[PDB]
């Protein structure tokens, strides 16, 4: 599935 | 007139947790909208009830794109927008790993003694927040042991009550890390 | 040869206004998924009949992804336009790729997540899935950010397994599509070069999937040794070689495809 | 801000032949950004009615895209992609070839 929800870069 | 805002429950949100913004006047308006001024601003449009007036705004999941400060507005019917409520800065917490809450000289103190808390993390971060007894702002020195580490000496406020800190970054005051280990400061 | 590729693009306008997002994922040579945030309703549309059979909750917990790293790349649009002291006017772009290559066994080969700002490398998670490179001191910022959150933890956590685990799920639902094959249609062109120059063209075209060995053979040896999407799942290979006019019948294309038991023998027929 | 010049590609599903519907391909690949003006014509004038694809890009981050359409290949009709970019001077028409 999709990557995790991450952090703004 | 201006209109009311406020939070519940609070000013800090978590992130995936939703917020009620609640702007509430007694000139009776029809109408309401809410503003978000930030990185990215915007506008809601809501109909006002009649308990005083008022509007409940629910923002959320929030996220780091609805952070910023708030003010609300009431209007009649077409809209005759009334003057800002006072601002109010919605932050986002639960980003980044926790900083530690350590005091000095502990937790618990003797009846007319100070406390000064010590938010520490590896992670490098530029400010450091405390609460509540959510107003305490200072900033964080760059290495000991490769930590960083600011000093709330709290002198003459030291009453006792629950406190967490957060790391920030400059570049994003809105965005907190998460909650440190609440530590609760009790004046024995 | 098995892959699970996430690519996504962030356009920041000049002004106010959401950069659009959008985000297509493969498996191996099939897009199956896409996202985009400029619809009337954006959620995470399907893109193949074969995830269609995924649950309710599997779409709804894959659009939420989707939408948390909308906001996620408009805020770093945001930042980045703030890195550099870049005022409103000019329109930007950000990049990342995001996907793992299983290895010969059922477990990870190589996981990706790179970050390129406005067409030039910006971040990258290192190759052990703990490290980072950063292009300037800009993504330095972004690494220190980033480290704050263990964004590494959690993506080797799903490079290892999830992304692995899930490629072998969308493997087994569809083999029908994926693991089967099709053969190439097959034509040969001729077009003059020069005076004593001539310029051949072994066309495969509509065929799954893109691994196909295509070689020009002049009596006995390899004289030689790109494909592009036909719009219907298949694709389309030609291999040049350039031979002296009038020596045309000598040079040969053998062609070599999964959907092919023997290999093609291919010369100019020109009828 | 790098510009990339796009690489524009006009064939179709099919060789081609009279009596068989085919679709035209209008393929662009290695272009950045990804801001292009893609529309494809029969005879001088533009197609209002076609669809593409989703956009991606490659391992250089240039992006690609393809737009198609349904059409009748004739000897007395001829078909091409005009396309513009910022890398582009000018919007520049690239004619069909049936090869």
């Amino acid at each position: 599935r999709y990557r995790p929800g991450t952090v703004a870069l | 007139r201006k209109p009311s805002l406020l939070a519940h429950p609070g000013r800090l949100v978590k992130s995936e947790e939703t917020v009620i913004l609640q702007c509430w006047s007694d000139v009776r308006f029809e109408h309401f909208l809410l503003h978000r001024e930030g990185k990215f601003k915007d506008t809601l449009h809501l109909i006002g009830e009649h308990h005083v007036s008022k509007a409940n705004f629910s923002i959320g999941p929030m996220m780091q794109d609805l952070a910023g400060t708030y003010r609300c507005y009431g209007s009649v019917t077409p809209y005759q927008l009334s003057a800002p409520s006072d601002p109010l800065d919605i932050v986002i917490t639960g980003l980044y790993e926790k900083p530690s809450l350590s005091a000095q000289p502990g937790p618990t103190v003797l009846a007319g003694e100070s406390v000064t808390l010590s938010c520490s993390s590896r992670s490098s971060y530029d400010m450091y927040h405390l609460s509540r007894e959510h107003e305490c702002r200072f900033s964080a020195g760059p290495k000991v042991n490769g930590t960083f580490q600011a000093d709330f000496p709290l002198g003459p406020a030291t009453h006792g009550g629950t406190y967490r800190c957060f790391g920030s970054f400059r570049d994003s005051p809105y965005e907190w890390s998460n909650s440190s280990d609440p530590l609760l400061v009790s004046v024995i | 040869s098995h892959s699970m590729r996430y690519f996504d693009t962030a356009v920041s306008r000049p002004g106010r206004g959401e950069p659009r997002f959008i985000s297509v994922g493969y498996v191996d040579d099939t897009q199956f998924v896409r996202f985009d945030s400029d619809a009337a309703s954006p959620r995470g549309e399907p893109r193949a009949p074969w995830v269609e059979q995924e649950g309710p909750e599997y779409w709804d917990r894959e659009t939420q992804k989707y939408k948390r790293q909308a906001q996620a790349d408009r805020v770093s649009l945001r930042n980045l336009r703030g890195y550099y002291n870049q005022s409103e006017d000019g329109s930007h772009t950000l990049q990342r790729m995001s996907g793992c290559d299983l290895g010969p066994d059922g477990r990870l080969l190589r996981g990706y997540d790179q970050s390129a700002y406005d067409g030039k490398d910006y971040i990258a998670l290192n190759e052990d899935l703990r490290s980072w490179t950063a292009a300037d001191t800009a993504a330095q910022i972004t690494q220190r950010k980033l480290e704050a959150a263990r964004a590494a933890e959690q993506l080797r956590a799903y490079l290892e397994g999830t992304c692995v685990e899930w490629l072998r799920r969308y493997l087994e639902n569809g083999k029908e599509t994926l693991q089967r094959a099709e053969p190439p249609k097959t034509h040969v062109t001729h077009h003059p070069l020069s005076d004593h120059e001539a310029t051949l063209r072994c066309w495969a075209l509509g065929f799954y999937p893109a691994e196909i060995t295509l070689t020009w053979q002049r009596d006995g040896e390899d004289q030689t040794q790109e494909t592009r999407p036909a719009g219907d799942g298949t694709f389309q290979k030609w291999a040049a070689v350039v031979v002296p006019s009038g020596q045309e019948q000598r040079y040969t294309c053998h062609m070599q495809h999964e959907g092919l038991q023997e290999p093609l023998t291919l010369s100019w027929e020109p009828s | 801000m790098i510009q990339r010049t796009p690489k524009i590609q006009v064939y179709s599903r099919h060789p081609a032949e009279n009596g068989k519907s085919n679709f035209l391909n209008c393929y662009v690949s290695g272009f950045h950004p990804s801001d292009i003006e893609v529309d494809l014509l029969k005879n001088g004038e533009r197609i209002e009615k076609v669809e593409h694809s989703d956009l991606s890009f490659s391992k250089d981050w240039s992006f690609y895209l393809l737009y198609y359409t349904e059409f009748t290949p004739t000897e007395k009709d001829e078909y091409a992609c005009r396309v513009n970019h910022v890398t582009l001077s000018q919007p520049k028409i690239v004619k069909w070839d049936r090869d």
